[PDB]
């Protein structure tokens, strides 16, 4: 049967306004492994955006950690929206700089 | 310490794909160092750490062709384990494996594995004593017996005791680390008259850690948020864990940091 | 080093 993806939102260092950083979207837990990620930035698709090739982990799960270069600051808002078919709607995690 | 080799091997159908993608992926020491596709313009293994560049091209012509055999064998297989399950066409069907050797610090193994999983779920494994299969499934009996009546399981307990032990030990020797968490606190009230302690532990590998929140000298089970450990994407590894207090009263509150690399716990506080 | 599978499902 399927699985439904979970989703965490976070950057790779610290997050500093106006400082260069990497965000990710990393997806766990789903079962097929065809899936859709994006990545956005004010609701708008972030053109390049890196992706881990397919895995799993020893519970059979697939992940997949998406990943692209931001800056954030004091009003922009990230998300990472995911298609899958375990979910009649996409999900979208919202970054949340202190998580 | 110990070591270990792990494939991790995947065929998939979907129902607007005429043939399975077949993908496998190897481990030494749980990180990935060799991975074959099918989807590539000429599938081949690739190495995917850099000390395996040190294997030569009939190496990868071997390997290469092991797994364009394993391709077939999942594609039959698929084929074989909808008519056990009745399934009928245009659904999409997975069949996953895991495989490998557990080595003790001494280098002797201690346990050999092959498991097997369809749709995501146990199909057929080799049990410890590498003689006998457990199957729950009762479409999976089938399979049991045709292997049961082959002998299919003396080849693989000469793998997983020879080769498999073989080999771990040269990938090894050519690839002859942990990074330990570095953990702060930060503040962040919920509520007028509560607060959030966040303890953070960054830049760690492996990815095992445990991270507490405690009272006097009491530990928080329930009550305590946490995330999932989530790579950086560097090698390392993130978590944290939040608890929230009373105001005034955060000093009453510590956190302890639990990981392979470090000398003992790390303790810490918020702050200020 | 991959096993060889031999026997299929």
């Amino acid at each position: 049967i399927q699985k439904t993806p979970q989703i965490q939102v976070y950057s790779r260092h610290p997050p500093e306004n106006g400082k260069p950083n990497i965000l990710n979207c990393y997806v766990t837990q789903f079962h097929p492994p065809h899936i859709e990620i994006q990545m956005l930035k004010n609701g708008k698709k972030i053109p390049k955006v890196e992706m881990s090739d397919m895995s799993f982990s020893k519970d059979w799960s697939f992940y997949i950690l998406a990943h692209t270069e931001f800056t954030p600051t004091e009003t922009d808002t990230y998300a990472c929206r995911v298609k899958h078919d375990s979910m009649a709607e996409p999900k979208t995690v919202y970054w949340d700089r202190d998580m | 310490g110990p070591h270990s080799m792990r494939y991790f091997e995947t065929a998939v159908s979907r129902p607007g794909l005429e043939e399975p993608r077949y993908i496998s992926v190897g481990y030494v020491d749980n990180k990935e160092f060799v991975r074959f596709d099918s989807d590539a313009e000429n599938p081949r293994y690739e190495p995917r750490a850099p000390w395996m560049e040190q294997e030569g091209p009939e190496y990868w012509e071997r390997e290469t062709q092991k797994a364009k055999g394993q391709e077939q064998w999942f594609r039959v297989s698929l084929r074989n384990l909808l008519g056990y399950y009745n399934q009928s066409a245009g659904g999409s069907h997975t069949l996953q494996q895991m495989s490998g050797c557990d080595l003790g610090s001494d280098w002797r193994l201690l346990r050999g594995y092959l498991q097997f999983a369809y749709e995501g779920r146990d199909y057929i494994a080799l049990n410890e004593d590498l003689k006998t299969w457990t199957a729950a499934d009762m479409a999976a009996q089938i399979t049991r017996r045709k292997w049961e009546q082959s002998g299919a399981a003396e080849h693989y307990k000469a793998y997983l005791e020879g080769e498999c032990v073989e080999w771990l030990h040269r990938y090894l020797k050519n690839g002859n680390r942990t990074d330990s968490p570095k953990a702060h606190v930060t503040h962040h009230p919920r509520s007028k008259g509560e607060v959030t302690l966040r303890c953070w532990a960054l830049g760690f590998y492996p990815a095992d850690i445990t991270l507490t929140w405690q009272l006097n000298g009491e530990e928080l089970t329930q009550d305590m948020e946490l995330v999932e450990t989530r790579p950086a994407g560097d090698g390392t590894f993130q978590k944290w864990a939040s608890v929230v207090v009373p105001l005034g009263k955060e000093q009453n509150y510590t956190c302890r940091v639990y990981h392979e690399g470090l000398p003992e716990p790390l303790t810490l506080r918020w702050e200020p | 080093m991959c096993l060889r599978l031999t026997a299929v499902m």
